[PDB]
This record gives C-alpha cells, sequence and structure tokens, in this order.
RNA sequence: ACUAUAGCUUUACAUUGUAUUGGAUACUAACUCGCGGCGAGGACAGUGUAUGGUGGGUAGUUU
RNA sequence: CCGGUGCUGGUAAAAGCCCCAGUAAACGGCG
RNA sequence: GGCUCCCAA
RNA sequence: AGGGUUAGUCGGGGCCUAAGGAUAAGCCGAAUGGCGAUCCGAUGGAAGAACCGGUUAAUAUUCCGGUACUGAUAC
RNA sequence: ACCCUUGGUCAGGUUGAAGGUUAGGUAACACUAACUGGAGGACCGAAUCGGUAAGCGUUGAAAAGCUUUCGAAUGAACUG
C-alpha cells in the first residue's frame, strides 16, 4: 500500500509525507484510527498543491 | 390378509392432490405433462 | 450467490488429472471471505464478501473507488 | 443408599435400584418443567444419525439455573427432586427477591439451608463463587468453562474436582477424567460434590429397563453381512479382524482429538 | 490385483500486521469465540490455491 | 508370546520413511 | 371419584 | 323411471395448539434451491346449549304434540 | 422396517416380593411367629397377537389359506 501520513506515527514520520506501507498495516490500523489515507492520484495531487501554497 | 391398498381420503389427498403437486418444482412438472398429454384425470382431485 | 461484491469472482470448473491422464471433475474456489472495512469517504464500517483479488484491488485504488466500480460494474449486488 | 431386589423371579435376580432415600417431594414445581419431545437419533432432515435411541418413558424437562447469575440474594432450599433428565437429584430454591430455581443437588445439602452466589458468599457447600475466592484444596463441582456462560464441566452424579493451585488469572483443576488444566479465575464454581454417588451401583436386571430408559438393542459388527459392516462376514463364526465401525475407523487406541486444538495449551497432564 | 478418488494429514503462498532481542518472545488492529460495550484468544487457528503422505471408505476395471 | 500385521510414542516453492520403545479382554501364534 | 403404593417420574 | 336425507341444542366446522410442514429477519448455495422463531396442522384441549311420546313406503334427539334449556338483539 | 406426536385395549382364576402392625428378643439394632400387604419382561387361561406339529388344499374357497394342535397373553405387549 501507499499511504499519505495525517499524523505523525513513530518508526514511519514526517507528516504530511508520502510513504509506502505493507497492505495490512494500513488497511487494518491506520486508516481506521486515522493516521493517513490511501495515496490515491486525487490525494496526491491536493496534498501536493497544499504543500505548494505553504512554500 | 390385508393387501397393500388400505384407503384414507386424508393420506390420498396429502399425498397425490393438486396442492401437494403445486408445491414442488418437479409437481409441476407432472403437472405440466399431464396436460400435455392431455388427461381429463389431472390429478387425484379430479376423481370422485 | 458466493461470489465476490469487488471483482465478480465466483468458482470454476476444472479437472483432477492423474499421471495416468485420468481425469475427474473438481471445483476451483474463489480465496472468499468476509472483512470490515472503515469506509472514511462516508465515515462508517461496511462489511464485504471478498476475495483476496478484490482485497489487492481495494489496496490499491482505495475502497471508495472500489465500491464505486463494482457498482458501475454490477458487482456489488 | 440402593436396594437389592430379592429374586422371586430371573429378570429381578441381578436387579439393584436406587433408595431414593434423599428425595423429599414428588411433585416438580409447575413453572419451571415443560413437555420434552423424543428424537430417536433422527436430525432435521429426518435421518437416523444416532443409532440405538428411541421410544422410553415419557419425559418433562426440569429448567437448572447452571449459571447462577443473582449475586448476594441468599436462598432457602426446599425440596430435593427426582430429575429423569440427569443421573444427579436436582433442588428447589425459594430467593428472598421471591424467584425460584432448580440447582444440581450437592452431596450434603439438606433441605432448610441457605445458598449464595458471588464474591462475597461464604465457602459453604452448595455456594457458588469464581474461582478466585475459593481457598485452594476445595472439593467443587459445576465449573464454568467462561465467565457467564454457565456450569459446564463437573456435573455428573458423584463426580468432583479439585482445585489444586491458583497461577494469578489461571487456576489448576484436577478433574473427574484426571486431567489437570487450568481454568480462568473469574469463572465459577460450587462448592462441594454432586450428590446420589450410589447411581454408579445400579443394575438393570433386564432388557426392559434399559427400553424404558429409551435404548434400543445393538448389534455386534460379526453377526452382520460384509456389505452392512466391515468387520461381518464369513462362513461361521470369525473374529471380524482389526476392531472398526462402519467407515473404517479403528477402535483401539486412535487418538481422535484434532491435534492442533488451541485448548491444549491449558492442559498440563493428560488422561481419558 | 491395477488405476483413481471423498475424507484425514504435512508444508509453502494468500488472508497477514507492529516492536524488541536473527529465533524466539511480546503487542493489537485483521480474524475467532463468550456474556450483555465488556471479556478471552490472536497473526496462530480456520478457509482458498499448490504440494508430499495416507486412504477397499468409495468407484471403474483386469485376473 | 510384542517376533509378523495393525495401532501409540520419540515434494511443491515438513510429514513421512528409518530407528528405537510400547500394546494381546488388539488381529494373530502357542514349533 | 378420590385414597394407597411404586419408579421408568 | 319416479320418489326419498328436514337440527339454535346430535356430529363437524368456526377457536387452540402436538409431531410435522410453510415461512419472517437472517444463514448457506453452479441453477433448480437447502436451512431458519409467526402461521398452518388432530389422532388431543374448548365447544354456548334437553328429554318424553307419536308419526312415513322410504327421515327423525332434525317433522308434530308437550316439556325445557342456550346465545345474541330492541325497551 | 424403524422412529415421532396423540389416543385406545387387555374375561376370569393363582402365587405371594418389598413394606407395615402385633407378640418375643437385644445395651440398642439385628433377628423369630402371626396377621396384613399386593410386587413381578411371575403362573394357568378367553379376547387379541403370533405361527410349533400334523392333516387337508396344490387349474385352491385363498398369488400363502382352512381344521386340529401349539406359543405369548401388565408387557422389550397389542392396536387406531
Ligand atoms: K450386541
Ligand atoms: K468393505
Ligand atoms: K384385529
Ligand atoms: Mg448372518
Ligand atoms: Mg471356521
Ligand atoms: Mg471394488
Ligand atoms: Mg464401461
Ligand atoms: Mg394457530
Ligand atoms: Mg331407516
Ligand atoms: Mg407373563
Ligand atoms: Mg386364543
Ligand atoms: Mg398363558
Amino acid at each position: 500500500m501507499q499511504v499519505i501520513l495525517k499524523e505523525d506515527v513513530v518508526n514511519l514520520g514526517y507528516k504530511d509525507d508520502i510513504v509506502t506501507v505493507k497492505d495490512g498495516y494500513g488497511r487494518n490500523f491506520l486508516i481506521p484510527q486515522g493516521k493517513a489515507v490511501i495515496a490515491s492520484e486525487s490525494a496526491k495531487k491536493v496534498l501536493a498543491e497544499n504543500l505548494r501554497q505553504r512554500a | 390378509m390385508k393387501r397393500t391398498y388400505q384407503p384414507s381420503n386424508r393420506k390420498r389427498l396429502n399425498k397425490h392432490g393438486f396442492r401437494s403437486r403445486m408445491a414442488t418444482a418437479n409437481g409441476r412438472r407432472v403437472l405440466a405433462a399431464r396436460r400435455a398429454k392431455g388427461r381429463a384425470k389431472l390429478t387425484v382431485s379430479d376423481e370422485f | 450467490s458466493k461470489i465476490c461484491q469487488i471483482t465478480g469472482k465466483k468458482a470454476m470448473v476444472g479437472n483432477n488429472v492423474s499421471h495416468s491422464k485420468r481425469r475427474t471433475k473438481r471445483v476451483f474456489d474463489v480465496n472468499l471471505f468476509r472483512k470490515k472495512f472503515y469506509w472514511v469517504e462516508q465515515d462508517c464500517w461496511v462489511v464485504l464478501r471478498i476475495s483476496a483479488a478484490g482485497l489487492r484491488l481495494i489496496n490499491k485504488i482505495g475502497l471508495d473507488a472500489a465500491i464505486k466500480r463494482a457498482a458501475e460494474k454490477g458487482f456489488l449486488n | 443408599g440402593i436396594r437389592k431386589l430379592k429374586p422371586t423371579t430371573p429378570g429381578q435376580r441381578h436387579k439393584v435400584i436406587g433408595a431414593f432415600d434423599k428425595i423429599t417431594a414428588s411433585t416438580p414445581e409447575k413453572s419451571l418443567v415443560v413437555g420434552k419431545k423424543k428424537t430417536g437419533g433422527r436430525n432435521n432432515t429426518g435421518k437416523m444419525t444416532m443409532r440405538y435411541i428411541g421410544g422410553g418413558h415419557k419425559q418433562k424437562y426440569r429448567f437448572i439455573d447452571f449459571k447462577r447469575t443473582k449475586d448476594g440474594i441468599p436462598a432457602t432450599v426446599k425440596t430435593i427432586e427426582y430429575d429423569p433428565n440427569r443421573s444427579s437429584r436436582i433442588a428447589l430454591l425459594y430467593y428472598a427477591d421471591g424467584a425460584k430455581a432448580y440447582i444440581i443437588a450437592p452431596d450434603g445439602l439438606e433441605v432448610g439451608h441457605t445458598v449464595m452466589s458471588g464474591s462475597e458468599a461464604a465457602p459453604e457447600v452448595g455456594n457458588a463463587l469464581p474461582l478466585a475466592n475459593i481457598p485452594v484444596g476445595t472439593i467443587i463441582h459445576n465449573i464454568e468453562l467462561r465467565p457467564g456462560q454457565g456450569a459446564k464441566m463437573v456435573r455428573s452424579a458423584g463426580s468432583f474436582a479439585q482445585l489444586t493451585s491458583r497461577e494469578g488469572t489461571y487456576v489448576v483443576i484436577k478433574m473427574p477424567s484426571g486431567e489437570v488444566r487450568r481454568i480462568l479465575s473469574t469463572c465459577k464454581a460450587t462448592i462441594g460434590s454432586v450428590g446420589n454417588s450410589d447411581h454408579a451401583l445400579e443394575k438393570s436386571g433386564k432388557a426392559g429397563r434399559s427400553r424404558w430408559l429409551g435404548r434400543r438393542p445393538h448389534n455386534r459388527g460379526v453377526v452382520m453381512n460384509p456389505v452392512d459392516h466391515p468387520m461381518g462376514g464369513g462362513e461361521g463364526r470369525q473374529s471380524g479382524g482389526h476392531p472398526r465401525s462402519r467407515k473404517g475407523l479403528y477402535a483401539k487406541g486412535l487418538k481422535t482429538r484434532a491435534p492442533k486444538k488451541h485448548s491444549s495449551k491449558y492442559i498440563i497432564e493428560r488422561r481419558k
């Protein structure tokens, strides 16, 4: 899986960054508990736009 | 001696009656075949 | 209706083939299971009867896209 | 106690039945009984899945409180009664709240006694306590397997178990079968052993009593034909080969407990 | 007897994740069970595919 | 009588098998 | 009808 | 060919449930479908309630003469 | 054939288990005798269920019977 972080997570951090994870760690923990979301193209574009605007 | 046919109207209708035939897909198959052959007596319900 | 709700996969029919080429009818079953998913876009929980292939598609394109695709293709019901 | 029949008839020569010396009432409690239907070993498709079952005396089911969730409410023992559904006797209880219930009658429980359930109950015979509250070395029965699910373990007439030691969240219990195993300390057990321990001394005497109890004759496999049983066939008597069932399952020492069952982590020593 | 096969059983991949110290231990969030959220387990178990054993229980045959 | 036969223990991408031990109110034998 | 006895209740 | 079976009170049904059957919510499953707690289902439980006498070719506790009783309904 | 639910049937006679009461007896139970009691896949035997032996029948009255004889007959009974 590829996920865009929505919070800070120990051992894989950088809140609001794109990181690849195992499918289970991210389908069964991260997304349901609210840390990170799936890294679809729309989400990637939205995050890129926000980072570009805040740069 | 006791023979094989021991009549009972309730059992006859429960086993071979029109509603018993209509309750099952294979019973409706039997009814369709009998209608196609053109039987005047469709089921034991027709008899008296 | 034992069938994957995301891909529409159902059981296949084939043969067991022995070394002497004896052929016996058999069914290839789907790696099917029931799983619960958190729908983020609707903020709720859903239960889907899916295959491992359906789970791969969900983990590839997200749950919302997979559900909308399956509904468009008719697999969802 | 038991009563040995005098040999006035051949069907009574070897008959020993119970004395019924503990029973104090003959009529069951009407609100706690219901008529029970029989199976001839037939399942819901009508096919006989279990053999040698059929007929027998008509019976009514008695509601037994195997859970005992009325914590802290004292109850009075009213009667000791016969139950056709189990080998032990049962006891009628009147709670101070006004409820009624049936419990398995332990050895030594008399009409007029008081019983209680829950942690604050005294560890006296008939009381139901979580195993965390029972002193080590006590004779117990009616042991829960999961907390709140009701007693499952030690229920037959005369049977008892022992709390040998405790190890935190689990206690160690020795079973009637001789197995030693770990039980969650939040599960409940009743103090004392099940009564009617003379139930094992009874002899039917004749085939009619088995028929009354609802058993049907059992046929040996060696007196069948090969088409019916793997052990059948032959001219004259024959031994039938290695003992096995109709489906060829060996009947001498082959183990059938699932080898990967999870509960084997709680079983210290095994004995069947 | 020859050849298959239901069932049973073994291992690998999937379901299936995290940390410590690899080879084990631990965790909880997948999954399983119990009581009416709480409790008990837990990446095992069960299930799918593949695979080696076993298999007159069943079948087709030969002699 | 445990020698025989059963039963119980300690390849694809480990079982087994071996070996040892046990079991006859297991099948079986008592030249 | 009730009563007594019994257990297979 | 003609005639002959007459009920508020007899029997049944209308009411209730047993075995079993059909189903709801759900579960399972190439299809046809298989299961699954309310309904159906007497061989059981309630029925709201009489007898006497006479009479036909063929009916009678049903017709008639007495004697009664029961259920609803308008004061 | 087996099972499930709900009903029904079994003339008459005999024997005499447990238990009980009354006397004796014991430190006390036990234990003896009489009366009572009425158990039992108990006995004899109709209905009933079954089918032992012989005779008869064998294009039979009957595609399995009849007569005599015989088993069980409160039960693992028979039957709607
Ligand atoms: K036998
Ligand atoms: K065989
Ligand atoms: K008759
Ligand atoms: Mg024979
Ligand atoms: Mg011989
Ligand atoms: Mg063969
Ligand atoms: Mg051929
Ligand atoms: Mg109804
Ligand atoms: Mg007339
Ligand atoms: Mg007799
Ligand atoms: Mg006679
Ligand atoms: Mg007799």
